């Protein structure tokens, strides 16, 4: 069971679905993400990289390799993350 | 005879309100507004009323006009000893391009 | 009688004394575009050769008659072209044209293969035939009249 | 100048074609209507055809159960009716649309064909 | 609301016309419809006039030994000039010579 | 019976102006113009007069027409011993976007 | 089933490739007039809505 | 599914109210004829019922003496006979027109009402 | 008696293949289609074909119609025993614009 009715109420018109596999888990394991919209295109960068003990922010260097690429033509200006509670 | 037919006589009893309506096509009694002018016999007549509600300065309370659709009426309470007259619709009309008139009915007020 | 834009009145002019004053008196003119020239100081410059255009056209056409334009009148009817030294003069005409009831004496193209090359007429009244099947002269489907 | 088809009695519920010829000067130039008359009645109007373009239009009253075209091939204007009753034993008139200007008129006028049930 | 009459025994002009009316609008949205796009026999070691997803140019093609990461199209040379590209449809890596 | 009502029958004595009228609509008979024909009987009819004033080339002179507002009418001054005759109104109307006709007064000319 | 004039049914398109082919293959075609755009040059334009 | 008013015998010159009733599907879509069968012979054709627009159409041998309407409020049908005689003493049945193309065909068909006078 | 004439009467032996047939004017029964329904008596009747050839769900297979022509035919193979009904054609016309139907033969199947 994976409900969703505790995230929203109402799911009027949308214009815009997409389904891709993996998007998340392709020691411990430091995952990167980048968003940024620019002219109606929704761009999200990602790069999961396994690290050792450390800062969870290491010394080192990685470049973000493109995911998607969303034409949505929506302005966006506030966020936040959702979460998971195993009831 | 013309555009707008005016009912021809009317009288009765003095000292009461009394109604006088003109009707005609859809032209411009339906499309424009309907001015009211009294004749005077013997010299020239007068204004009465524009735009079917607002009188002139100079000119008295009692008479009132109204543009009840294609019934434009005048209604007369209180009448008076003085305005035997005859009483004529005005209007202007765009399929001639130009104001058309009426006959004027003789409303006559009896002694 | 002005002939239709499908297939446009053409005259060429020759030598002559040319005044304009004439041409000026004639309408409130709707249209009076010079494109080479100005029309102020259209009384000095000497022309070769002159050639005259004339058609009718619709109201809300007279902005395709132009250098440089795309539109369902100036795709294959009359395209004007870039290097459009002469004079567009374009006026109301009611009453001498527009007979009651319609006028269906005019008519312009609709359907072509080919666009037109500039400064070119076609009394070309071929059934227009962009389908699979032949139609070879019937008023039918994949071949209308243009 | 204009001819008529012949004037002949059929019956209902049928096909009927009538066909005018022009004949005295040009053909595609001028429209071409066509009204109907019940007899000892007045007038109406019918159809309406453009020898141009091939184009016809019509009334709202008898849309449908009536088509017209003409060639100008040979200068005939066929009028097919159908849905034929007791009501449209009536006389067929084509006829020259004077084009005018601000009137319409009513030209030439040509001479139309009976037509009976 | 009156309604329409449709009956078979009708002329043209009383018959029922299907109307579907398309509207278009172009102003802003990058990843938005158009019509397929239709190749043609990719040929190979022939100077010819190629496309390649936008990319307009002339040359000739070959077989590449570049290594393009998953998710670039094409390559550029040192001064900034395109030198290999990714076939579309194909998923190769072919070098463009002058 | 159509959008334009003609009145059915008129006679009288020969040899005298009459006047025949039509009157309908302001949708086509006070917006456009009023042409006028003739029908003779046993045959096809003919034109009298179209733009309500001018008669075309070859018909006489005495007929006349008059778009007197909605009150078209036909003077027939000198009344002759040859046109008993059924007369018809006609207009363009942009409603029906169509000529509209008429029934025509039966008019006879009597011995 | 098609709705009737006052009620006419509205769609909105999707992003998608837009194959003109269909939408060729269907009638005789009484009408087919575009009046922004030609017919024969419909399959290089890409619009938004 | 239909269902009908009661059967009963009136008397001569009245008025009779006979009202069907359905259920089962929609209602609007539909139309609604209704026929009439002397006792021992074959149908006939009476009134034909729009209930979209409210419009009635009749039949040119019995047009005026009934009158036909419906109401889709609660899907009931309501047709009125005046200028009985013991000559419309018969069943009558209200229908489903079955839209099909082509044919007529009359429907799921329902059941009608005795009418004696 | 109305617009298409059926025959009255048929009977014969069960268990045999019978034919029934409808001719009228051609104003209907030559350019329209022949429905056929089937009448059970002290109840309410049925359908049994349309389009001529086709029969709807539920009923059964041994009955077929046939528009031959002006002459339209139902053919029973298999006579069963309790079918003992009135037939009744149908047809849209034109004419009248309306369905219209025939006195359907009363066919009896012997014991
Ligand atoms: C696009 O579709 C074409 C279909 O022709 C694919 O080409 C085939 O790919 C398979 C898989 O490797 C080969 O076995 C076939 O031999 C190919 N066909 C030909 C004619 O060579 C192509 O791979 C597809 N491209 C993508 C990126 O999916
Ligand atoms: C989506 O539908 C809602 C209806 O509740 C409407 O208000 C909204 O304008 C629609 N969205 C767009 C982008 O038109
Ligand atoms: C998005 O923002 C721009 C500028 O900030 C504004 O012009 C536009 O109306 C906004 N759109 C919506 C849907 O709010
Ligand atoms: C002359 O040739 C041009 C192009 O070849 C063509 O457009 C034009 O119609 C031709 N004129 C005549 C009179 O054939």
């Amino acid at each position: 069971m994976e409900s969703e009715f505790r995230v929203y109420s109402s799911a009027n018109n949308c214009t815009f679905e997409y389904v891709s596999q993996p998007f998340l888990m392709d020691f411990k394991n430091l995952r990167e993400f980048v968003f940024k919209n620019i002219d109606g295109y929704f761009k999200i960068y990602s790069k999961h990289t396994p690290i050792n003990l450390g800062r969870d922010l290491p010394q080192g260097f990685s470049a973000l390799e493109p995911l998607v690429d969303l034409p949505i033509g929506i302005n966006i200006t506030r966020f936040q993350t959702l979460l998971a509670l195993h009831r | 005879q013309s555009v707008l037919t005016q009912p021809p006589s009317a009288s009765g009893t003095p000292g009461q309100r009394v109604t006088i309506s003109c009707s005609g096509s859809g032209s411009n009694i339906g499309s424009n507004t309907i001015n009211w002018y009294q004749q005077l016999p013997g010299t020239a007549p007068k204004v009465l009323i524009y735009r079917n509600n607002e009188r002139p300065s100079g000119v008295p309370d009692r008479f009132s006009g109204s543009k009840s659709g294609t019934s434009a009426s005048l209604t007369i309470s209180g009448l008076q000893s003085e305005d035997e007259a005859y009483y004529h619709c005005a209007a202007w009309d765009d399929s001639l391009n130009g104001p058309v008139f009426g006959g004027g009915t003789k409303l006559t007020v009896l002694g | 009688r002005f002939a239709s834009v499908y297939a446009w009145n053409r005259k060429r002019i020759s030598n002559c004394v040319a005044d304009y004053s004439v041409l000026y008196n004639f309408a409130p003119f709707f249209a009076f575009k010079c494109y080479g020239v100005s029309p102020t100081k259209l009384n000095d410059l000497c022309f070769t050769n002159v050639y005259a255009d004339s058609f009718v056209i619709r109201g809300n056409e007279v902005s395709q008659i132009a250098p440089g334009q795309t539109g369902n009148i100036a795709d294959y009817n009359y395209k004007l072209p870039d290097d459009f030294t002469g004079c567009v003069i374009a006026w109301n005409s009611n009453k001498l044209d527009s007979k009651v009831g319609g006028n269906y004496n005019y008519r312009y193209r609709l359907f072509r293969k080919s666009n037109l090359k500039p400064f070119e007429r076609d009394i070309s009244t071929e059934i227009y035939q962009a389908g699979n099947k032949p139609c070879n002269g019937v008023a039918g489907v994949n071949c209308y009249f243009p | 100048q204009l001819v008529q088809s012949g004037a002949e009695v059929k019956k209902p519920g049928s096909s009927v074609k009538v066909s005018c010829k022009a004949s005295g000067d040009t053909f595609s130039s001028y429209t071409f209507s066509w009204v109907r008359q019940a007899p000892g009645q007045g007038l109406e109007w019918m159809g309406r055809s453009i020898p141009i373009v091939g184009k016809a239009i019509y009334a709202q009253e008898f849309q449908g159960r009536v088509t017209i075209s003409a060639d100008r091939s040979t200068t005939t204007v066929y009028m097919e009716l159908s849905s034929l009753r007791s009501d449209d034993t009536a006389v067929y008139y084509c006829a020259r649309d004077q084009s005018g200007f601000d009137f319409f008129y009513y030209d030439h006028w040509g001479q139309g064909t009976l037509v009976a049930v | 609301l009156q309604s329409y009459g449709f009956r078979p025994t009708y002329g043209v002009g009383h018959q029922p016309y299907r109307v579907v009316v398309l509207s278009f609008e172009l102003l802003h949205a990058p990843a938005t419809v158009c019509g397929p796009k239709k190749s043609t026999n990719l040929v190979k070691n022939k100077c010819v006039n190629f496309n390649f997803n936008g990319l307009t140019g002339t040359g000739v093609l070959t077989e590449s030994n570049k290594k393009f990461l998953p998710f670039q199209q094409f390559g550029r040379d040192i001064a900034d000039t395109t030198d290999a590209v990714r076939d579309p449809q194909t998923l190769e890596i072919l070098d463009i010579t002058p």
